[PDB]
């Protein structure tokens, strides 16, 4: 029950055949290439700024999601034992 | 800490006050839309309804190797075919159970006729020592 | 390009060497919780079952 | 019609719906899942009811038989 | 991670359903038994409308991480929403240089038709002085 | 449009590849409209020195006419 989405990801799905993406970027050639030029220099510079960005938030987040990801873990294991509490109980009634 | 829909780990998590569950508000905006009611217990739910929740908010760390060619290139890539190559095996795995379902219900009223045949069988069995 | 992939590299380089560490510390975990969920299901099932 | 940022948002709105169809999906597996999994405990429960009734049927002849 | 009321990290994690926190059980349940409220809204609530975190219910989930799809997705909103601001910061720049382009321009027009008189009255002069 | 999947995962690759040049063009252009600026602000000082000369010819040469 969805629109134009359904259709190209089960023809995908079902041929085995994921769409092409732009390879480009890392072949290239030295000597239109004054535009793929200054693509390049843009790019760097977002790179580093965004290097900057990640590192930054990298540098002090790099471990804030892991500390979120234990709390997330040990919820999950907390179920698996009150599930396992009540079908034991159970289990022990039908014996009886 | 997931997302009763998508199976996501959600940016903005919203509980709905009818069931309480958590959903990922984009998802769960969207199937008041579809159809006005709670996806789990399907009680009576409106998107006023939802109350969104607060939380020290996750952090993904982004790879060092990062860029806009990876991201373009080979991770979203990478995506699209482990989206297309799951639901297709998860398809497949639906069409096996409702297949083993048929084995399961016909072996278990082969088992039924068995024990009505034996039923009679046995007691007449046993009728017959009394006699 | 020079200029700024070189400090891209070195900025990437600083980062991965914390955040290699890091990101194999996030995938086990993220692993885990998969696992997890995965057991919770079982169990429900089984609770309803029983 | 050729831009960027509807784009981005339409992609949005088709996984919008991705996830909606996934739900619904798993549910009708589960819940189908929890009728597997009565009926075959249930089956080998009720297959045991036979195991014991044919030895008692068979109890039956042998006793009447050489009475 | 944390609880709201205390501080520490909650070893039983319950969610409310008024003022959306995730509480520690055993400390929420003595606030309700206090009064009947939530702590941070001040809105109504009882025991029975808190509610336990739990598994979603049958679908797997996986860690947030980089490669998932809707983080990829709101990973390429930062790259154009911080390039959108790049452009902003060349084009008010831009908007500055031809501006005092426009008026450097209209001086130089300005002042190289006097250079024009003064190269003629100059050598004029010594046309005229010269002569007599 | 109706249009095919894979392809438009190919436009995205060419519109982002678009709007990388069509970022950097705008920028060497802003360093070289500000260059050409300061080429003109050394003429237009230097400008003024010659004009000083200038007048003092014309200076010398009204001195030289009275006489």
């Amino acid at each position: 029950t969805d629109i134009m989405r359904n259709e190209f990801e089960r023809l995908a799905a079902r041929q085995p055949i994921e769409l092409l993406s732009m390879k480009r970027y890392e072949l290239p050639a030295p000597s239109e290439c004054v535009n793929n030029s200054m693509a390049q220099l843009e790019h760097q510079a977002v790179r580093i700024e965004n290097l900057e960005l990640m590192s930054q938030h990298g540098c002090n987040a790099w471990k804030v999601y892991n500390e979120n990801l234990v709390h997330m873990i040990e919820h999950a294991q907390k179920e698996l034992q009150k599930l396992r509490k009540h079908i034991q109980d159970l289990n022990w009634q039908r014996k009886n | 800490l997931i997302c009763s829909i998508s199976n996501e780990v959600p940016e903005h998590p919203c509980v709905s006050p009818v069931s309480n569950h958590v959903y990922e508000r984009r998802l769960i905006e969207k199937y008041i839309a579809e159809n006005g009611t709670d996806p789990i217990n399907n009680q009576p739910l409106s998107e006023e309804q939802l109350i969104d929740i607060k939380v020290a908010h996750p952090i993904r760390p982004k790879p060092p190797s990062a860029t806009s060619i990876p991201a373009i290139l080979k991770a979203l890539q990478d995506e699209w075919d482990a989206v297309m190559l799951h639901s297709f095996t998860l398809r497949q795995q639906l069409q096996t159970t409702r297949q083993e379902l048929s084995h399961a219900l016909y072996q278990h009223d082969a088992a039924c006729r068995v024990i009505a045949r034996l039923t009679k069988e046995v007691t007449a069995a046993r009728e017959a020592l009394a006699t | 390009m020079t200029t700024e992939a070189k400090r891209a590299a070195k900025m990437e380089k600083k980062m991965k060497i914390l955040l290699g560490g890091y990101q194999s510390r996030a995938m086990g975990l993220m692993k885990q919780l998969n696992d997890l969920w995965d057991q919770i299901e079982q169990a429900h099932l089984e609770l309803r079952t029983f």
